[PDB]
């Protein structure tokens, strides 16, 4: 009874069984500061059985530095009581409660226990009991720019899936008697030594088809070994190998035992000596807090730092840690002990939420065991950081001023950012900006633009939207929510509903872009990302790109004149199958799904478009006759959908659906088998239907079968929708009509002047004149995956399953069909939180105006295996032009609106280069091979007039510049790249 | 004897070979003359693709036969 | 994008293909009308075939859309002019050039591949009755590729 209308995107990451097992586990959360509330939000969105909170401390002002459910009217009230009311509205299936006091035995009521903002002694006391009762225990701590996570899931943890990937499967060419398994030509299995696989459909070696997993010895990228197959046979031909994923046993240690001899996880190999430092540092922090009634060292205080360093020395001596303590790092930890940043809190909350999901679902590889992280490179260097500047001012930004100071806070308050998109990443970025006080000053401003509307499936990871807000614009709702969270941002936020593209340049023009400070992308398509990147490059504004895919995520920062752009590197491609495979010989369910999608487009979309365009364009037939690739096909479609097969009731739609079923599933297969019989051989003598090619078999229509009836119903419903008729779903009418159907005979055909134009004309004139049919339009079927009442995914699933039955392929259910056909990108809330945290950690670097390139870090992470990596951005390539250093990306030529001849003369005389090609937009303004008449006609014209003449469209009033791409050759004719030209209108 | 190999660009290469010469030797001559690796040479005669390990006589290649040199593409 | 397109165009201009000529439509770089000459040692000898090339906005990250315009009787070419080649579907690296695309197309016309056909009936005729295939190809290249 999983609510598939809400967990649609998450179920593609976790699965049905994972969520079924997750919906029976209770989670307790001790500590309700920023990290605790973030973890609670993520867990509630995840869909656990219930959530319990425990934080009886009264609210204070500084606690609002990272809490977004607390207001200044809540000072003095326990955090849990004022937080549960707002947390209960995130998910309706996840009850949230509060416990005033905590007892040890009560801990047995929960499946996972998260501990934050707790002393080390209490953590040890809790762990000594939660370890021997097999309860997952996750302890998190966030001090300034440092974070620590500790996980303990018992001594007999069972991990079903250790990487989250699908089992590797592939085809086999030949298997020798020595266990040498060989793939097909230029086919790499991708297995690793120690993996287990099972073989099926192996010809000549039936023994390997039993299904028993066997060890794998990798011998090369194309072959491997399994051992000895002497008994089973001599040589095996063809077959499929499939990887088998086995459960693993992971054994942890208690907190008390792991304190002496911990097991670190290193997020970066450039700084390998730090985690040992953090292990001592956090224990010393706890000891100092215990020695000052829970009072952390004051910000940038020398005496407290010295005492903390003494405690660090004492602990290091006590534990016999053979590591030299770094005094500078320890004193920095002491200074920022009272820090409370929203970016670090969000990052650690996402990580801990993912760990909780791993613990509950027994999936993915967890942390083992300690994880110490720091972002000390984010510390501002352009402002004076001292005890005087970092002292609290009794405001809600004290937790951040205590790290960065008042001057950097004022710098943040005057930012002018631009957020593209208002999805989940946009919502997280807006929350972080609201917490940080971005654009709360006099000169600050925030602009957010997004044209999409809130849907039901977006509420799973977008916490700023509520079910009552379904169907409204994202930007307005987000702006209202974040203005409610921070009242100081009333009137400082502008929400647009415009798609960022070539058609929105009239609003987001030069005037708009000259006041921005940075651009943050929250998009989901590559074209818009690359357009925004081009715009940022033109205006030279810092850009923040972030992308997620399931549990993987990456963040990149583009800085003017320092790093290369984001469009300069386009790694991730897509896959489009060869047409011969899809059209005739499929061998996987994806092929059938693609074929079904193409069939849907060709049956319900293109013919309707042709019919509608015929009745609108007065000269449609003549244009199509000399423009369309297949005028004959268009004419046939128009005739069939207008006169030949125009339905007058739903029964005729059912008959048409049956006829199409027969056409596509019974006749084409017979034709193919007549052309290529099952006993046919290739040119080399090998059997034709062997290997990737599977012998098909025609299907006979059986009404009692579920799939045939589903296909008939879906096709009839779609046809009726196209013709605007009244559809029915009662099987009685279908069984009554389909009984009286006479299948037309069909026998395969072996085959064996300029009248074609005459035949096409005869077909054309048969069509009724457009004047005869006025106001008669057919409704095209626009594909919509999210709607479950239009029979789209049902029809696609039915067609794919029928085609799979044609080729004896394994059918897929509606869930996977919707995943594949709809191009749904898996998404998670934890990944969104992590990428938002990383982007906001880069944002403080950007604000400080750091100049070196080694101080920025593009980040990548995979939460399935707990992998985190950070690398320096790639510097923008340089070049030598006219004996000068030119940046390839961030340099341009600024010229007036001079004539083309004057531009050529300028490039010939100044740069000493000969212009050979000059283009703008999608037009070729000037080329060296054009006829001399055309050039002489175009030379004495200005650039603006030339563009207007070529593009046949006047320049709009808001346009103020032109971007020209110029390719020029040197004196010797050697091609040399030059930066683009920025013509100023 | 003599044979003619036509390339994809319209060029005609004349070779001095013997009916007993192996396909490997012909691919070697084509690599020596044009610099095309043997792995990428697809030699065709009378609608049949020449395979390594055999001789010209196996394909009934005689005086002034014409072969085709194309790239290894399949699909 | 535009820069790579013009670099390839200049390379075509400087290096004469001698059997093909690809050029943009009017002054649009995202639409070319190329020409291919029928191979001499093929039934399609003495024929001119026109191709339409639509460059995607993500070129060269995505393969160009190349579609035949002149009707041709080939086992691996359907009626709609669609072509059957890997370098257009998933073998499209950023290293390919229309130059080579055309080379490939020509090599295909030189020798068909009936083991993995796109038109099953023509492939069957070619495999069974070679003479009928030769006659049909000659008739088609005379009716469409000539004049
Ligand atoms: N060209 C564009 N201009 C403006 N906003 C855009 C553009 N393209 C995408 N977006 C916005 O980017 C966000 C993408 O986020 P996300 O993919 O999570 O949302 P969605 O597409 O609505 O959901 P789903 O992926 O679950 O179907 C959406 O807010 C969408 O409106
Ligand atoms: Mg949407
Ligand atoms: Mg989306």
């Amino acid at each position: 009874t999983i609510d598939e209308g809400l967990y649609s995107r998450q179920l593609y990451v976790l699965g049905h069984e994972a969520m079924k097992q997750m919906s029976q586990s209770n989670v307790l959360i001790i500590g309700c500061k920023g990290l605790g509330v973030e973890i609670a939000k993520n867990v509630c969105l995840a869909g656990v059985k219930s959530v319990t909170l425990y934080d009886p401390q009264p609210t204070r002002i500084e606690d609002l530095s990272s809490q977004y459910f607390l207001t200044e009217d809540d000072i003095g009230v326990p955090r849990a009581k004022v937080t549960v009311s707002k947390l209960a509205e995130l998910n309706q299936y996840v009850p949230v409660s509060v416990v005033d006091e905590l007892s040890t035995e009560y801990l047995k009521n929960f499946k996972c226990v998260v501990v934050t903002e707790t002393s080390l002694t209490k953590q040890l006391e809790i762990n000594d009991f939660t370890h021997k009762n097999h309860i997952a225990y996750i302890a998190a701590d966030s001090r300034g720019l440092f974070g620590s996570i500790f996980c303990d899931f018992g001594e007999n943890f069972i991990c079903t899936d250790t990487d989250g990937n699908e089992p590797l499967t592939g085809m086999i060419a030949s298997i020798t008697d020595d266990g040498v398994v060989t793939m097909l030509e230029e086919t790499r299995h991708g297995l690793e030594n120690g993996d287990f696989v099972k073989f099926t459909e192996v010809k000549g070696m039936p023994g390997l088809n039993d299904g028993t997993p066997r060890k794998v010895e990798v011998k090369g990228p194309y072959t491997f070994s399994i051992g000895s197959v002497k008994d089973l046979g001599s040589a095996g031909y063809n077959g499929v190998f499939t990887q088998v994923k086995v459960p693993t046993k992971i054994s942890f240690k208690s907190l008390r035992e792991s304190l002496k001899d911990p097991e670190y996880v290193y997020p970066d190999f450039g700084k390998m000596m730090r985690p040992p430092q953090y292990h001592i540092a956090f224990q010393a922090l706890s000891a100092f807090a215990d020695a000052h009634e829970g009072s952390l060292p004051r910000p940038r205080n020398d005496i407290d730092a010295a005492e903390f360093f003494e405690f660090c020395k004492k602990i290091a001596s006590t534990l016999q840690f053979d590591v030299e303590l770094d005094e500078k790092l320890i004193k920095e930890i002491s200074y920022q002990a009272r820090g409370d940043l929203v970016a670090m809190s969000a990052f650690l909350g996402g990580a801990v939420a993912q760990e909780v999901l791993k613990a509950t679902t027994s999936k993915f590889y967890p942390l083992k065991q300690y994880f110490y992280f720091d972002s000390l490179e984010s510390l501002p260097s352009s402002v004076t950081i001292s005890e005087e500047t970092c002292k609290p001012r009794g405001c809600r930004y004290d937790g951040q001023i205590a790290v960065f100071g008042s001057e950097f806070q004022e710098k943040i308050a005057s930012l002018s950012t631009f957020l593209v998109g208002a999805g989940a990443i946009g919502c997280e970025m807006l929350k972080n900006w609201a917490m940080m006080g971005v654009a709360t000053g006099e000169s600050g401003h925030i602009s957010v633009t997004d044209m999409d509307s809130i849907e039901k499936s977006n509420l799973n990871r977008q916490f700023l939207f509520r079910p009552r807000d379904v169907g409204k614009l994202k930007s307005e709702c987000a702006s209202t929510a974040v203005s409610i969270m921070n009242p100081s941002l009333t009137g400082k936020i502008t929400s647009y509903q415009e798609r960022v593209g070539p058609e929105s340049e009239g609003i987001f023009g030069d005037e708009f872009f000259e006041k921005l400070s940075l651009v943050t992308n929250a998009l989901d398509n590559v074209e818009a990302r690359m357009y925004v990147d081009r715009r940022c490059v033109f205006f030279e504004k810092p850009l923040l790109e972030s992308g997620t895919l399931g549990t993987k995520g990456n963040t990149q920062v583009v800085v003017p004149h320092l790093t290369e752009s984001y469009g300069s590197s386009q790694d991730p491609p897509e896959k489009s199958f060869p047409i011969c495979t899809l059209k005739n010989f499929p061998n996987r369910i994806e092929h059938t799904i693609a074929w079904a999608r193409d069939l849907f487009e060709g049956l319900f979309k293109q013919p309707i478009d042709n019919v509608n365009m015929y009745l609108s364009s007065p000269n449609f037939l003549e244009t199509s006759l000399k423009t369309s690739s297949n005028p004959r096909e268009v004419l046939e479609n128009i005739r069939d959908y207008l006169v030949t097969e125009k339905p007058l009731s739903f029964e005729e739609c059912i008959m048409w659906a049956r006829l199409q079923f027969d056409k596509f599933f019974n006749n084409n297969i017979q034709q193919l088998l007549f052309n290529f019989p099952k006993d046919s051989v290739t040119s080399t003598g090998q059997p034709f239907w062997s290997g990737p090619k599977r012998a098909p078999t025609p299907l006979s229509f059986d009404i009692h079968n579920r799939e045939h009836f589903d296909f008939i119903v879906a096709a009839a419903s779609l046809y009726a929708f196209n013709y605007g008729l009244k559809s029915e779903t009662d099987p009685a009418i279908y069984e009554r009509v389909l009984a009286g159907y006479n299948p037309p005979p069909f026998a395969p055909k072996s085959g064996i002047a300029n009248k074609d134009k005459q035949e096409l004309k005869s077909i054309a004139d048969s069509l009724p004149p457009p004047s005869s049919l006025v106001g008669f339009r057919l409704t095209p079927a626009e594909f919509e995956k999210d709607d479950d009442s239009n029979h789209h995914i049902d029809f696609i699933t039915a067609a794919s399953n029928l085609r799979a039955m044609n080729y004896d392929i394994t059918p897929a259910d509606r869930f996977k069909t919707k995943f594949v056909a709809g191009k749904i990108v898996p998404a998670m809330c934890t990944s969104t939180a992590v990428v938002s945290g990383l982007v906001c950690l880069e944002l403080v670097k950007l604000v400080d105006g750091k100049k070196k390139i080694e101080e920025y870090k593009n980040g990548f992470f995979n939460l399935a295996i707990g992998l985190f990596t950070f690398s320096d951005p790639i510097a923008s390539p340089k070049m030598k032009v006219n004996g000068k250093e030119i940046d390839k990306i961030w340099d341009r030529y600024n010229l007036p609106d001079c004539t083309l001849q004057e531009l050529i003369d300028y490039f010939q005389k100044e740069e000493g280069l000969e212009v050979t090609m000059l283009s703008s937009g999608v037009s070729l303004l000037y080329a060296n091979f054009q006829p001399p008449k055309k050039l002489a006609e175009r030379l004495p014209l200005k650039i603006s007039e030339l563009v207007e003449q070529i593009t046949k469209k006047k320049l709009e009033p808001f346009r103020k510049h032109l971007v020209l791409e110029i390719c020029c050759d040197d004196a010797n004719g050697e091609d040399v790249e030059v930066p683009f030209i920025c013509i100023k209108l | 004897m003599q044979i003619f190999v036509k390339t994809l660009t319209g060029k005609t290469i004349t070779l001095e070979v013997e009916s007993s010469d192996t396909i490997d030797n012909v691919k070697s001559k084509i690599q020596d003359k044009e610099g095309i690796p043997p792995d990428q040479q697809r030699l065709i005669f009378a609608g049949k693709q020449l395979e390594d390990g055999r001789t010209l006589s196996d394909y009934n290649i005689q005086k002034e036969s014409t072969l085709h040199l194309v790239l290894r593409l399949r699909g | 994008a535009l820069k790579r397109i013009n670099r390839e165009l200049a390379d075509l201009g400087k290096d004469p293909p001698s059997s093909s000529s690809a050029g943009p439509v009017g002054d649009d770089l995202f639409h070319w009308q190329a020409t291919i000459m029928g191979p001499a040692d093929s039934p399609y000898a003495g024929g001119v075939f026109f191709l339409s090339i639509h460059f995607p906005t993500d070129y060269p990250f995505k393969p160009p859309k190349v579609n035949f315009t002149t009707r041709i009787y080939h086992p691996n070419i359907n009626s709609n002019g669609s072509i059957c080649l890997d370098i257009l579907r998933d073998q499209w690296s950023p290293a390919l050039t229309i130059s080579k695309v055309l080379l490939s197309i020509s090599s295909l016309l030189t020798d068909p591949n009936p083991d993995d056909p796109l038109v099953p009936e023509i492939a069957h005729v070619y495999k069974t009755d070679r003479s009928r295939y030769e006659l049909s190809a000659r008739e088609w290249t005379r009716k469409y590729a000539i004049g």
